């Protein structure tokens, strides 16, 4: 894919949840369809497990290579925290590519 | 053995297993014949003002192997995979081998 990943045939499924439908108070017969009902909300807890493989790097290079730092100049907050207010932080994007390999 | 037969190989390398690393280093030297095979004294007065200079002792016809540094064992990029990614680290065993003699 174009934005970057992996492609799949079979992807991981679309998982749906709805709330079900309350009815208001009805006295009458009618054959048309009720369209009064309680207003509901729903809330929970969601859990994902993964699984993950790993390649070990084997490079033969003797010199130091470049690494991803937390390095900044006077720093006024601390980044990938929360602050004062209690809102997370995320200046910088993160790549993966620090080690070299030859052709 | 013998004239047209070498003693021993080559050994250059570093190898990761969990919790334990192997480091291999081979190196050739250069022996002078110091002294010219004889035993000599040697002693010092006070030099550059102080008297903690002086001293008296013995020169030998020998030569000594000395490993007592880092850099002798450790490559400069293994030296950066272990202060990255570890608390502690400890020596456990050594193994010596002189080979190839040529007089």
């Amino acid at each position: 894919p174009a934005m970057g990943g992996f492609g799949l045939k079979h992807p991981p499924p679309m998982m749906l949840i709805k709330n079900t439908p309350v009815p208001g108070n009805i006295t009458s017969f009618s054959d048309v369809p009720v369209s009064s009902f309680i207003t509901q909300y729903s809330t929970g807890q969601v859990t994902v497990e993964m699984e993950w493989e790993l390649k070990k790097e084997n490079s033969k290079r003797w010199n130091p290579e470049i690494q991803y730092t937390n390095n900044y100049n006077d720093p006024q907050f601390v980044d990938f925290a929360p602050d004062s207010t209690g809102e997370y932080r995320s200046t910088r994007p993160i790549g993966t590519r620090y080690l070299t390999r030859p052709l | 053995d013998g004239v047209g037969n070498a003693s021993g190989d080559w050994h250059c390398d570093s190898t990761w297993m969990g919790d334990r690393v192997v480091t291999k280093s081979t190196r050739t030297w250069v022996l002078p014949s110091y002294n010219n095979h004889q035993y000599r004294e040697i002693k010092s007065g006070s030099v550059d003002g102080s008297n903690a200079n002086a001293y008296f002792g013995y020169s030998t016809p020998w030569g000594y192997f000395d490993f007592n540094r880092f850099h002798s064992h450790w490559s400069p990029r293994d030296w950066q995979r272990l202060i990255n990614n570890y608390w502690g680290f400890r020596p456990r065993s050594l193994r010596v081998k002189i080979f190839n003699i040529q007089v």
